[PDB]
């Protein structure tokens, strides 16, 4: 009936999907034509968001759900079996996301109980979890990774390893893997008057002016900005407000165009003008 | 006056001609250590870089002395005879004496622990454990299992204090500060946690195990069960990130949350520990020391060689392994020391870029031959030759 | 009666050669081993019946111990989620001085400890080494179990 989230594969070859019928379908789009390939069923409740891991680790795809469980489906010659499953949270799991391929193969999941698990991949079928309890007050909805940014020897840089995240408390808390090992909330961002729906960490076009977008029940979309590296300054700026809720927000890769999904079943595109004010470039559909 | 450093190393040589061999390396350790201090205490930020390099040199000599003393000094002592009745503890002892290869790994581990960073002891420690939760009454049962048993009762504040405790005990364990660890555990008020630590020792009975007759019997007879229980415990989530790490170490397994900040030495440490833990148990199993009942869970039976240890560690921590002196450390551990010496010499015909490295190889070769006629004569001359030339550039012809 | 009398009274032979003095040590262990094993035989139906009725996870772990089966109790503890307790359990059959720390835990508890599980305490009483001669006695248990069981 109604799908929730569906994301294209890297190298634009597949297209995983999931709807409230608890079915994770993986289609294939060669030439523009859709063609199913498997219907991974396994959630006691509707699937929420879904994300493809980086081809560098073979072919992986994870899906979270209202069943409080998250699944990771590997692939071995057409063998779409699940190599691992995680049920560490007590309430539904609104979102998942993968850490930039350099950190390794880390997966972030925000539940509705107000927590956040972080599955890290080891040598074999072993997955150690780094959980953060009471991250948001009433639960969490969004989880986005901060772009992998590199900091006299041939080493593999220790990254800042940050990742934002909105929730039901209206706060968009940023996070940072402390040198020791655990994550701490580097900062809070309270600009929304109701539930934060989604939070997307725009990719850095090599540019240091890292941005982040958010949309919430109030029907406003903010593009929080940081003027420089290392200054704990996030100054929100209003994109627009619709009389209805905004459900999703995503960043287009090159221009940094924002796809604003929400309001009237309509989706909008925005590009920040040479003036600083954001505009609607067109209406989709 | 730091320039006079050359004097100290060479200075040792002077005394050596007059005297004995081993102390020379020992002094090399002391000397570089002293130098580490001077550049360290007060200085241009540039010195810090040079400083650490000296510290590393100090460590390298220490490791150097330790390994050779064992290898060379080794005078074959009597064998040990065990019997089936003897305890596991005796068997382990025997394994260590007999297997020089494994013991050497131990020597390295001791070394790694010796140079381990420890945080300063937790300051305003809470008078009692989980006081907050008790205060805010919610704790039906005080025991540590209560939260494992059920959901959300612990207070945030309590969970935070545990995070400091378990992080500190952990660093202590890596250090090898087991006794202090126990001390903290007792005083902290965590008797239970303390008990698990006690599990470390194997069972020895002075009565039956005559060879090391102590006074009381000590250790736990069902070590395998203890080991697995700890292992199983470590896996169980809802535990501290540093708590699960400690059990992992005890189990002889690896961790992830903590090893994110795991450095080369630390990572080297954790991995070797696995090798040892596995090695002992296999030996015990061959001896039929273990009982079938104990084998509750599966464990990773295979053990990598030391060579693989470095190689794999080398892949994750390529910076510290690519270090000039660090490669030497590994080199010594493998034992193929001479190989690099000749190898390195060929680089001289970017060694030149590091100042210390050229000096290092030289004193090292000189030391080797004295303890054991070793390195090639050709290499010695080429090295000494290049080094002497530096002495003139330095304008300290006097000592040449 | 004859069998028990034998285990205690009859001389025990040790086939293996040994140094000497420890032989007495080994011999006692053997006799102790046989004797304790035998008691478990008699107690077994009684214990098992009780476990079958127990409506808890923890009490049985205790009950297994009465059975003199450490491993099963440890396993149950592991399953029950009582991970910490499980490790401590393995200590049993360990004459180790661990007893003192444990008694300390019990002492600390019975000097405040508004809450500790009744059964968990019992397990601690056991590791203490003096189960019935200490304060936090399983003397009361006397009515419940066979004198032999105790």
């Amino acid at each position: 009936d109604m799908i929730h989230d569906a994301q294209m594969d890297y190298y634009g070859t597949r297209l995983a999907t999931c709807s409230s019928d608890r079915s994770v379908k993986i289609f294939d789009v060669r030439n523009g034509g859709q063609i199913l390939i498997a219907d991974l069923r396994g959630h006691e409740g509707p699937v929420w968001q879904v994300a493809w891991a980086h081809p560098m680790y073979g072919n992986i795809l994870a899906s979270c759900s209202y069943d409080r469980k998250v699944i990771i489906w590997r692939e071995e010659n057409g063998t779409w079996e699940k190599s691992h499953e995680h049920a560490g949270h007590d309430s539904s799991v609104n979102s998942v996301c993968w850490a930039p391929h350099d950190y390794g193969l880390i997966l972030a999941c925000g539940s509705s109980d107000g927590a956040i698990s972080l599955l890290t991949y080891t040598g074999e079928g072993q997955w150690e979890v780094k959980k953060i309890n009471n991250a948001h007050t009433i639960g969490c909805n969004a989880v986005s990774w901060a772009p992998a940014v590199v900091p006299p020897s041939g080493q593999k840089p220790n990254y800042i390893k940050r990742f934002a995240s909105g929730g039901c408390d209206n706060l968009i808390k940023l996070w940072k893997e402390e040198e020791d090992g655990q994550w701490k909330e580097e900062q809070k961002l309270e600009a929304h008057s109701d539930w934060v729906r989604d939070v997307a960490w725009a990719p850095s076009i090599g540019l240091p002016t890292s941005t982040i977008a958010s949309c919430s029940q109030d029907g406003r979309v903010f593009i929080w900005t940081c003027d420089d590296a290392s200054s704990n300054t996030w100054s929100p700026k209003l994109l627009h407000k619709f009389n209805d809720v905004v459900w999703h927000v995503s960043w287009s890769i090159t221009a940094n165009i924002l796809a604003v999904s929400g309001g009237d079943n309509k989706v909008t595109l925005w590009k920040e003008s040479v003036d600083g004010q954001w505009v609607c470039i067109s209406d989709v559909n | 006056a730091s320039m006079s450093m050359f004097s100290d190393f060479l200075q040792s040589f002077l005394k050596h001609s007059s005297s004995t061999v081993f102390d020379l390396v020992e002094e090399y350790e002391n000397i570089c250590g002293s130098q580490v201090n001077i550049l360290s205490k007060i200085k241009f930020s540039k010195t810090a870089s040079m400083l650490w390099l000296l510290q590393q040199e100090m460590v390298t000599w220490r490791l150097l002395a330790s390994l050779y003393r064992d290898r060379i000094q080794s005078a074959e002592e009597e064998s040990v005879v065990t019997a089936v009745n003897a305890s596991e503890k005796t068997v382990v002892e025997a394994l260590f004496q007999r297997d020089s290869l494994v013991r050497q790994s131990q020597l390295v581990v001791d070394w790694l622990e010796s140079i381990a960073k420890d945080e300063i002891g937790i300051e305003y420690a809470k008078s009692v454990y989980w006081e907050n939760t008790l205060h805010t009454p919610l704790v039906t049962e005080l025991d540590p299992d209560a939260p494992i048993r059920q959901k959300m009762p612990l207070d945030d504040l309590d969970r935070e204090d545990e995070v400091r405790l378990l992080k500190y005990l952990f660093t202590l364990i890596r250090a090898g500060m087991t006794e202090e660890a126990q001390r903290l555990c007792k005083r902290c008020g965590q008797a239970w946690r303390a008990a698990t630590l006690e599990g470390w020792k194997l069972y020895h009975d002075p009565n039956v195990n005559g060879g090391t007759e102590l006074e009381p019997v000590e250790g736990n007879p069902y070590r395998r069960i203890w080991k697995i229980s700890c292992w199983r415990m470590a896996e169980d989530e809802l535990f501290n990130r540093y708590e699960r790490a400690i059990y992992a170490a005890l189990s002889g397994n690896l961790k992830q949350l903590l090893p994110v900040c795991d450095t080369w030495e630390d990572t080297v440490w954790a991995y070797f520990r696995v090798m040892v833990d596995s090695l002992v148990e296999q030996e015990i199993q061959t001896s039929v020391a273990t009982l079938d009942e104990t084998e509750e869970l599966p464990r990773l039976g295979a053990n990598w060689t030391l060579e693989k240890v470095f190689e794999e560690l080398q892949a994750t921590d390529l910076e510290e392994n690519q270090e000039h002196y660090h490669i030497v450390q590994k080199f010594l551990i493998l034992g193929d020391i001479d190989g690099l010496m000749d190898e390195f010499s060929k680089w001289l015909s970017r060694n030149n870029l590091p100042g210390h490295l050229l000096r290092f190889m030289t004193h090292l070769i000189l030391f080797f031959r004295t303890l054991g006629l070793q390195t090639k004569e050709e290499v010695s001359i080429e090295v000494l030759k290049t080094y002497i030339q530096l002495l003139i550039r330095e304008k300290h012809t006097n000592l040449i | 009666t004859w069998t028990l009398c034998e285990a205690l009274w009859g001389h025990l032979k040790e086939l293996d050669s040994q140094l000497n003095e420890p032989r007495e040590y080994i011999q006692i262990l053997e006799r102790r081993r046989a004797f304790s094993r035998w008691l478990s035989c008699t107690a077994t139906p009684q214990i098992e019946e009780e476990v079958s009725l127990k409506n808890s996870p923890v009490e049985a772990v205790f009950s297994y111990l009465t059975g003199k089966r450490i491993s099963e109790a440890c396993s149950l503890a592991q399953q029950s989620g009582d991970h910490r307790l499980a490790l401590l359990l393995s200590q049993f059959v360990g004459s180790q001085s661990v007893r003192e720390l444990l008694t300390m835990q019990l002492v600390d508890w019975h000097q405040l400890q508004a809450f500790i599980q009744d059964e968990r305490l019992r397990i601690f009483a056991l590791l203490a080494g003096k189960p019935v001669q200490l304060s936090e006695k399983q003397i009361n248990v006397c009515s419940q179990l066979d004198w032999k069981r105790s």
